[PDB]
């Protein structure tokens, strides 16, 4: 089967040197943000 | 007894209209906040709904 393990030793050093770079940031992302939220209007309509 | 009869038919009026606006307050709050489609949540199925 395939195997990932060999990619992760491949790239360990830089996997520590990004920790070690990373202390002071907030890994991961939200799924809400958009550049185009901050100016949007939302509508809502009830018809019966 | 007939004042009685006049004014309590009246009175239960009232109180089924206030009955009447507290479960339309509470529909409206659910369906705003769930976003369920207009009209679908009624007052019959409002206990199934919830659970």
């Amino acid at each position: 089967n395939m195997n990932v393990r060999p990619l992760l030793n491949y790239f360990e050093p830089l996997f520590t040197w990004l920790k070690d770079q990373n202390k002071n940031s907030f890994v991961g992302w939200s799924t809400d943000w958009s550049p185009y939220a901050d100016q949007s209007i939302k509508v809502r309509i009830s018809l019966k | 007894i007939f004042a009685s009869i006049v004014t309590f038919s009246i009175y239960g009026f009232k109180a089924t209209f206030n009955y009447e606006n507290c479960l339309k307050k509470v529909s409206l709050l659910l369906t705003n906040t769930f976003d369920l489609e207009d009209g679908f949540l009624t007052a019959s199925n409002l206990e199934q709904v919830k659970g």
